[PDB]
């Protein structure tokens, strides 16, 4: 059960136990019951050590969980700037959808992570993207009172 | 069986993020392995996602005649491409979600509602699903 010792392991941020278990042959890519692989956890818990040794082995940088979540909308969510700019030098996808059709975009700008925002649209990210219910980026920002992160969108 | 998991989930929720206190459905331990499953699940799903299911429910601005509504369009983009029981747990995750931004806007009578929406729900669109996938049985031996 090596896959369930490494996402465990890259969850807790434990660096010397990850490479211990890629050493002896764990699957990089092994999914969890939500469909989160070791990639989600440590992006999501922002272990930078292990997002960069994950994808040296081999990880898949665009997995997507049970409803569509992909490693890079977690650190956008969480707000990890290194971590987001790491997926997408290595081929993170700005575009993907989750849950009702959020992009990562989406989730910077209600977060409310001005830097992560604008790393995002240099990217390609879709500034005109809808969520599910309609809702762009620059919405969810008004909403939630970014001022900052919404005026960005518009001139965008 | 369904409504009672629906109330015990719910119930539970209400109860571990302070909004409700006192005798009830989801009051006190899981009296049931398909209960402790569902508990330890959505509880497990709601650490990793944070507020991002409270942050939805709120996104929805429901009001008693749009609600119905609305919990059904979220519902359904939950499972496209088809259920499996990560998809049901969120579903469930969800729907407490709701049922708490219901008591942060004071809509006392949604918190019963949806949770009856729930039910109906699973039974009219999910109960195929779930008695092929090997029933309540079955996401109690992967979840719990």
């Amino acid at each position: 059960d090596l896959g369930k010792k490494l996402l465990e392991a890259a969850r807790a941020g434990q660096d010397d136990e990850v490479r211990i278990l890629m050493a002896n042959g764990a699957d990089v890519n092994a999914k969890d019951r939500f469909g989160w692989t070791p990639l989600h956890l440590a992006a999501m818990e922002g272990h930078l050590e292990i997002v960069e040794v994950l994808l040296k082995t081999g990880a898949d940088v665009n997995a997507w969980a049970d409803l569509g979540t992909t490693p890079l909308h977690l650190a956008a969510m969480k707000g990890h700037l290194e971590i987001v700019e790491v997926l997408l030098k290595a081929g993170a996808d700005v575009n993907a959808e989750a849950i009702v059709g959020y992009t990562p975009l989406h989730l910077a700008a209600w977060e409310g992570h001005l830097e992560i925002v604008e790393v995002l649209l240099k990217h390609g990210a879709d500034v005109n993207a809808q969520d599910k219910f309609g809702k762009t980026p620059f919405d969810l920002a008004i909403d939630n009172g970014n001022e900052d992160i919404a005026e960005v969108l518009q001139k965008a | 069986d369904t409504r009672a998991l629906v109330a015990d989930f719910v119930g539970y929720k209400l109860r571990q993020k302070g909004y409700v206190c006192g005798a009830g459905p989801g009051e006190g331990p899981a009296a049931d392995p398909l209960h402790q499953a569902m508990r330890a699940a959505g509880d497990e799903f709601e650490t990793r996602f944070r507020r991002t299911f409270s942050d939805l429910a709120a996104q929805l601005h429901v009001t008693p005649g749009s609600a119905q509504q609305r919990f059904t369009q979220v519902s359904d983009e939950l499972f496209q491409g088809g259920p499996n029981w990560g998809r049901l747990v969120a579903f469930f995750v969800f729907g407490a979600a709701l049922c708490a931004e219901s008591v942060n806007k004071e809509m006392e009578v949604l918190v019963g509602q949806v949770q009856e929406w729930m039910v109906a729900y699973l039974e009219t669109r999910l109960a195929d699903w779930i008695h092929s996938s090997g029933g309540w049985a079955e996401f109690t031996a992967l979840y719990g």
